[PDB]
């Protein structure tokens, strides 16, 4: 098992853990802020997903400082994880293209 | 099972404070919130506050003056609310409720009647209520017992320790000279009494009193 | 904060008829509304969650509908046990809030009071006190008068009355009337009579007894 | 084509149930939804529910008590609605309609009149209505026929099997002793009758009856 694949696997696991902790910590940051919607666990999990993917519909979003901090970690984990998958696909294609060229 | 357990009553002198408890059983999750809800006599439900025992974070209703302070004891699965500096406006039934972080209160405590006053605790006096002997019997017969001179509210009245439930009325207490009085009524087949026994059980949580009284015909 | 409006505050229906409770939110809250039942002396009990979702243990009779700002709790065919207050609660935005609640009231067939008088107890006399207790039980409607007479003469000093809320067993009401006296003043009279005047009878229902 | 076909009528004893059918023709797509819409006499359109036959998933109006249950038979291109435990409040015309998943009902069924009662089916009696002979003729002449003593609703009345449509009135039925009565009126050039023939055709779906009656002058 080559490095770029172990890392893509590791990244994906690590993102799922960030999604779960982020859901949990978002609700804990946002309860106590009047008007907040990010305040029950099921939809916080959906919110962490659509944040990690950078979709950001706008149905849900943090309004407190620490919910916004949790959001940033989730965004970075998500962009980084998907970028690491992209970089692993690059490595696979580049290796395959070496062989196909006899290099 | 009973998933949340709360004391029946606390009497608090004006200006004093009190710690209300709520011991949880059943499934407990890292994610569970314990909520507190106030109900004044003749009034609706009032959300006071919430705490997550696993992390110890608590939030309070802002819209109302903040006399409360919420803690939890993870070891004892017990949540505490400290209401401090109370007034007559704070006399109420205080419920606790459990919410799994998905927004609704699936299960509730029986609630603690908190009374703010300077009067002393007084266990009630229980008296039988069997008919006079010149009373004519129908196919049913009506018995009762009289709970008078107690303070504070509440008292619980059951009949034959819960087994009798059909045919039961308990009347709201009335307040007279700083003592409460109510009666309770039971109706059983005329047939069935006093052949089979009828007893009223009166618990008064504020004085840790429980008494039984058998209802026998008069001499 | 989200205000929840429940109106009307009281709802009167006849046995077995459909009833609908209204909840209105001051802004759109999706389907994040739950409904609770509180009987006399009881704690709230979850009936419906997320506007329309059944709770196991709850009669099929109950249903919920609505989204946005307008929500309804419905009982197809009311029965006596449904006599309670009904509260809605929103969890869309912090903090959670409750509506002010709606009472269900059932208009059942008229029913005459079953009246009982009880002389004071030997236990109570032993402590210098005497209470004569009258029960007026399981009548309908709730409008009722009780009169006391000692030795034929009306009495009003020392009379405390208490009325139950509508009974969740039979949709009737009940009332107690308690005349308290000294042992001494009780010993100084013969006959104690309790008289009930109710819509179901132009003649009063009367129960009495002689201390002798 | 006729794209949705529904039976004209079903009579249902109180408390019983009934399965309503809807056979689709024309283009059918994997994406098509079949909808059900209730209309009580003198009232508007009420959305009941929907099903997607290709996947078999169904949704129901929550705002109204749920007596219905929706199924489909992909083989027969037929959608079924089972209304169970009916009351007088359920007597209505029930339409089915087809929606291509883009939000509007492009095509509708003719609808099924569902009557909840304990009364028996009764085919109608049809009687001619030709003028008396002392009646003066204008440039037009008016004929009719009388549909009486039937139950339940409805009946369809046509004239010369649909070919006559101008000059036609059918009056709403009236209900008398648990039997319905209506009349229908036709107006043709005086010229054109009885030289050319005039017949009323009366179908009563609940009894699977259809009858013709020629309107000839009186003897």
């Amino acid at each position: 098992s080559a490095l770029h694949w172990r890392a893509a696997g590791a990244a994906t696991v690590l993102l799922v853990i960030v999604l779960l902790a982020g859901s949990y910590l978002a609700v804990l940051a946002e309860r106590g802020a009047p008007g907040a919607q990010l305040i029950t666990y099921p939809r916080a999990l959906w919110w962490s997903v659509e944040t990690a993917t950078t979709v950001g519909y706008g149905d849900l979003y943090p309004v407190t400082l620490w919910g916004r901090c949790v959001a940033v970690v989730v965004m970075v984990a998500g962009i980084t994880s998907f970028g690491l998958v992209t970089a692993a696909l690059a490595t696979w294609f580049v290796g395959r293209e070496q062989e196909r060229r006899g290099h | 099972q009973v998933q949340l357990q709360q004391p029946g009553a606390e009497l608090v002198k004006p200006g004093a404070s009190v710690k209300l408890s709520c011991k949880a059983s059943g499934y407990t999750f890292t994610s569970d919130w314990i909520h507190w809800v106030k109900q004044r006599p003749g009034h609706g439900l009032e959300w006071i506050g919430e705490i997550i025992p696993s992390y110890g974070r608590a939030n309070y209703n802002e819209k109302i003056q903040k006399k409360a302070t919420l803690t939890a004891d993870k070891s004892s699965s017990t949540a505490f609310m400290q209401l401090s500096s109370l007034t007559s406006e704070d006399s109420a039934v205080y419920y606790c409720a459990r919410e799994r972080g998905d927004g609704y209160f699936a299960v509730w405590g029986a609630g603690t009647t908190v009374t703010v006053s300077s009067a002393k605790t007084t266990p009630p006096s229980v008296y039988p209520l069997a008919p006079g002997s010149a009373a004519q019997t129908n196919s049913m017969v009506t018995l009762g017992c009289l709970v008078k001179g107690y303070f504070p509210e509440p008292v619980t009245v059951t009949w034959n320790s819960g087994s009798l439930s059909s045919g039961v009325h308990t009347f709201p207490a009335v307040l007279q000279s700083d003592l409460y009085t109510l009666s309770s009524s039971v109706t059983v087949p005329s047939s069935s009494w006093p052949s089979e026994t009828v007893t009223c059980n009166v618990a008064h949580p504020a004085s840790s009193t429980k008494v039984d009284k058998k209802i026998v015909p008069r001499d | 904060d989200i205000l929840l409006t429940q109106s009307p505050a009281i709802l009167s229906v006849s046995p077995g008829e459909r009833v609908s409770f209204s909840c209105r939110a001051s802004q759109s809250i999706g389907t994040d509304i739950h409904w609770y039942q509180q009987r006399t002396n009881g704690s709230p009990r979850l009936l419906i969650k997320y506007a329309s979702e059944s709770i196991s243990g709850i009669p099929s009779r109950f249903s919920g509908s609505g989204s946005g700002t307008d929500f309804t709790l419905s009982i197809n065919s009311v029965e006596s046990e449904d006599i309670a207050n009904y509260y809605c609660q929103q969890s869309n935005r912090w903090p959670f809030t409750f509506g002010s609640g709606t009472k269900l009231e059932i208009k059942r067939a008229d029913a005459a009071p079953t009246v009982s008088i009880f002389p004071p107890s030997s236990e109570q006399l032993t402590s210098g006190g005497a209470s004569v207790v009258c029960f007026l039980n399981n009548f309908y409607p709730k409008d009722i008068n009780v009169k006391w007479k000692i030795d034929g003469s009306e009495r009003q000093n020392g009379v405390l009355n208490s009325w139950t809320d509508q009974d969740s067993k039979d949709s009737t009401y009940s009332m107690s009337s308690t005349l308290t006296l000294t042992k001494d003043e009780y010993e100084r009279h013969n006959s104690y009579t309790c008289e009930a005047t109710h819509k179901t009878s132009t003649s009063p229902i009367v129960k009495s007894f002689n201390r002798n």
